[PDB]
RNA sequence: UCUCUGUUCACGGGAUUGAUUGGCAUUAGCGGCGAUGAAGGACGUGCAGGAGGACGAUAUGCGUUGUUGUUGUGACGG
RNA sequence: GAAGUGUGAAAAGGAGGAUGAUGAGAAAUGAAAGUGAAUGGAGUGAAUGGGGGAUGUUCCCGCCCGUCUUGAAACACGGAC
RNA sequence: CUGCGUGAGCGGGGGUGGAGGGGCGAUAUGUGCAGAUCUUGGUAGCAGUAACAAGGAAAUGAUUUGCGCUGGACGAGGGUUCCCUGUGGCAGGGGUGAAUCGACUGUGGAUACGGAGGUGCAUUGAUAGUUGUGUGUAUUGCGGCUGGGAGGCGACUUGGCUGUGACGGAUGGGGGCGGCCCUGUCCAGGAUAGCAGAACUGGAUGUCUGCUGCGGAUUGUUAUGAUGCGAAGCAGCGAUGGGCGAGCCUGUUCCGAUGAAAAAGAGGCUGCUUUGUCGUACCUAGACCGCAUCUGGUGUCCACUGUUUGCCGCGGAAGUGUUUUGUGCAAGGGCCGUAAGGGAAGUCGGCAAGAUUGAUGUGUAACUUCGGGAGAAGGAUUGGCUCUAGCGUGCUAGAACUGUUUGUUGUGGGGAAUCUGACUGUUUACUAAAAACAUAGCUUUGUGUGUGGACGCAAAGUGAAUUCUGC
RNA sequence: AAAUGCCUCGUCAUGUAAUUAGUGACGCGCAUGAAUGGAGCAACGAGAUUCCCACUGUCCCUACGGCCUGUCUUGUGAACC
RNA sequence: CCAACAGGGAACGUGAGCUGGGUUUAGACCGUCGUGAGACAGGUUAGUUUUACCCUACUGUGUGGACUGUGCAGCAGAUC
RNA sequence: UGUGCGGAUGGAGGAGGAUUCCGACAUUUUGAGGCUGUGCAUU
């Protein structure tokens, strides 16, 4: 009855959303994010190739560095008022 | 139609089963435009919707079958299943004749016999 | 729909979730909670009962006046009449001895 | 089930109001004409995972 | 009528011919993130809106300046 | 961890059928495998091929290809189109 | 369709199509297919075949009647499947209300363990211990008034503190929430050709575990007992219609097993005021997992009645589910029933089937670790009706009468030997349940310290007892 | 001559009409034997063997009957090769 | 018992006909052999038997009266 | 196949003033009632 008959009894769930990442990976038990690597201060190794470019820089919204490289290219002038006191 | 939602309104109010309920079948057009709980109630004051009645098992030829044998008329050999034990066990015998004959001795000596 | 049992909350049966039956006025039967069950108070040397000690769970035991939570006389919260009698003439045939 | 946490209900929630067709005065137009949401979810074929 | 085989018209399927706001290579410059809170994640924002894209309670966009009368748009700042 | 590009110069217009309108054109082109309808010929022999002759056949010849092997039509293996 | 070429191939004509296409010389190559159980896409035969569905009916079907058995709640899992309207499944608009439900708080852990606080009645299309209302309990803060002692020989009574949380299995006695049954009376209901001492159904009514003073030697249980370390009895204190038992009260017993931890104490009589955050619609299997509307799998609670030792089997309620123009039955299958005379001749092998079966008298061997073997084996009785006897009032024992001879409309086959394992247990999820593994008992070895101190702790072999274990 | 014996269907007795089976006895035992444990069966066993009573469609030798399939209709409509 | 109880072939006829006792992978016991993991045509016990709906063959059935002739094919009684 | 319903006359005994009620079953009316797909006739 190692078959049909064991697959109705698996109604517990390990996992929950990881508040880093977003994945259904954070384990519970072991308190630890086996996608990201979470609550470690550092991100965890990539487990292949293609895993690189599916979460890097620039897969997401970039909401402040694109606004660092307009700045960049005119010498990093500021808001107009406060020019005087620099 | 809205008999679906006729039984399910009237079945809460009488609390009863949905097929025990009666709906007129000549007056469609009353039980078509029912669809509050308080026109139902009226329907159920007119004589619109009526509830039947249940099946209650009659008892009589089980009673007549309990006092012949308190005469003792279905007892014999070939009536017995339980063991003498199961169907009148010794221990309770034992202590209703001893309670019995020692509430006689303690007033046999209030007495001074 | 009828004769049902109206039950409410979890159905496990734990000392802490113990349930009567009863009959209502409009005719409904029902499931209802019963207080966790209290002990009677004993002696602590001899095991005896103090009957007079009221039989209360911790919280509303607190909220009762004095006189349901005790016995007025010395020890009178834990000590049975007979025990504090013999621990009296124990106390007082000591010191007789020791000055002399 | 009737318990959930706090997340689990605002994402269901989320998950709930997408589930739907183009508006029918965008599909009325020229140059719209011809167009079906096809990002469609049917709660029995395809799971959320929680 | 059925089986096999000529002819003409109608199906079935998407090969072929011709296109292409996409890909690939070599070469010249650049190599510009973060406690002044980054990259990434979650949830939200249109009078009438789901996906995508865009945007952050100043939310389907605000100010200055150029070009416009237009579903308006470029460059920079918040 | 996929599969999926094309009405036309112009929407000038269609989308059950029939009758029609617009357009230069009913509208990218549209092979093979396989099928339906009509009409010509043949058959009760597995079919198909070459020579020689003829608006189907009649005489002669003709076992299924590729491969390994001393040696294949093989009761040797691969091969529905 | 037609011309040229030994050939690889190259030309022309007529339809279709609606935008580009070539010759010759040198040069660059991802440069020519029938096959690789080749790769991807499309399509035949098999074949309208295998497989599956067609659920009892009545011209109509909110009415009449026939059949099946899961029915109702909490958690995990699912996530709008829930209600109304329109429409041929979609489309548009609605619906989840908390001091007194759960969690946010305790403990090295927790939606089941610990823990400040409630019960009735009514209400929507869809929510209710949440809305409304009769009555209660706790709590936040702010006030007003008031007391430090009276009683009783005593047990103890009173505004008058330092208690609890807090703990296993088996089994007897007493007493019962709800439900069900018998019975007196009263008010109603449904069916009926005829008869029925007046039926059937529903509702309403109809005391001592303990302790103190006196007393001064007996007293009690189903059972073990209690008592000059103060029995019975008398007087007090404190506690709390009949019959079939759940929590509760009170005993006995079992272990080289003796049955968690922490948070949370104070309190009199009154008046105003406060009570944060998140979950709450709907589904136990056609709303979950198994690729599915899959005969499988999935934690907890409640559920009537005849017969019976039996909550089983064999039959009924309540609630719930269900259709109304296929045939009528060859051979051969799947699941069953009855058989003359014989009675294992069948077969590797009594495989399969048949046979025994409940209860109560009777009668019971070899052997044996004296406990057993044993329900040994073998024989007999059993219905219905009308009475008698006993006492504990429902069980037990006895008699007459009666039938087309027959009555358990259920429940073990037995006996005589040999091999083997002592015994209750465990095993190859999906071809092996065993003589295999475990086990108590028996023997050997190491070690003076680990939190653990030799009746300890650790490593091996043999496998109950009895009798032995040689060189 | 045992779940341990090659020779081997060992030899004698017993159960049958008839015994390569079973049990009892014999022993130079290819290759029995003492915690590699030897001898030993009270009680227990869905363990392996042989016989007796009872009982029967196991068989002599087959017959007749029941329900669901198959045979016939409408709908939905595959696969192996 | 009998008239008599002859010998052989048909993929050592015949498993999409059956059965599965021999043989019989994976569990286990004994004897001998090996330091050991293991070995033995030595003994013992427990051990899944799948699919036809296609072509042909064969059995019937269908392929359009009444009365008959005559060719071909089959072929039965044996023993006490 | 096997002697129908209802009636009448009985019945081991029990209950108690009415000469009443309860009672398995018996005898009689009664080779009687029920049933038939086979044969004949008729409608
Ligand atoms: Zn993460």
């Amino acid at each position: 009855s190692k078959g049909t008959a064991s697959f109705g009894k698996k109604n517990k769930r390990n996992t929950e959303m990881c508040r880093r990442c977003g994945r259904q990976s954070y384990h519970k038990q072991k308190n630890s994010c086996s996608s990201c690597g979470y609550p470690n201060p550092k991100m965890r190794n990539p487990g292949s190739i293609k895993a690189r470019r599916r979460r890097t820089i620039g897969t997401g919204r970039m909401r402040y560095m694109k606004r660092e490289l307009r700045a960049a290219k005119n010498g990093h002038k500021g808001d107009p008022i406060l020019r005087t006191l620099w | 139609s809205n008999e679906e939602r006729v039984r399910r309104l009237a079945s809460d109010i009488l609390n009863c089963g949905k097929k025990k309920l009666w709906l007129d079948n000549n007056e469609i057009e009353r039980l078509n435009g029912a669809s509050t709980r308080e026109q139902i109630k009226q329907l159920i004051k007119d004589n619109v919707i009526i509830m039947k009645q249940d099946k209650h098992t009659s008892r009589g030829r089980c009673r007549k079958r309990l006092e012949a044998k308190k005469k003792g008329r279905h007892m014999g050999t070939g009536k017995r299943f339980g063991t003498a034990n199961a169907r009148m066990p010794q221990k309770k015998i034992w202590m209703k004749k001893i309670r019995a004959m020692r509430a006689m001795l303690k007033e046999m000596r209030a007495n001074g016999e | 729909m009828k004769n049902v049992l109206i039950h409410k909350g979890a159905t496990y049966k734990t000392r802490s979730n113990r349930r009567r039956k009863v009959r209502t006025p409009s005719g409904k039967l029902v499931n209802r909670r019963v207080k966790k069950h209290s002990k009677k108070h004993r002696c602590h040397e001899c095991n005896a009962i103090l009957g007079s000690i009221a039989r209360m769970r911790p919280a509303e035991f607190s909220r009762q006046k004095v006189s349901a939570r005790r016995v007025n006389r010395p020890y009178g919260a834990t000590t049975c009449g007979r025990c504090v009698r013999e621990k009296i003439i124990s106390a007082f045939l000591g010191n007789e001895e020791r000055i002399v | 089930g009737s318990r959930k946490t706090a997340l689990v209900k605002t994402r269901l929630m989320r998950a709930l109001k997408r589930n739907r067709e183009i508006p029918a005065w965008k599909r009325m137009m020229k140059e719209h004409k011809g167009e079906y949401n096809r990002a469609r979810r049917h709660w029995r074929s395809k799971k959320l995972k929680i």
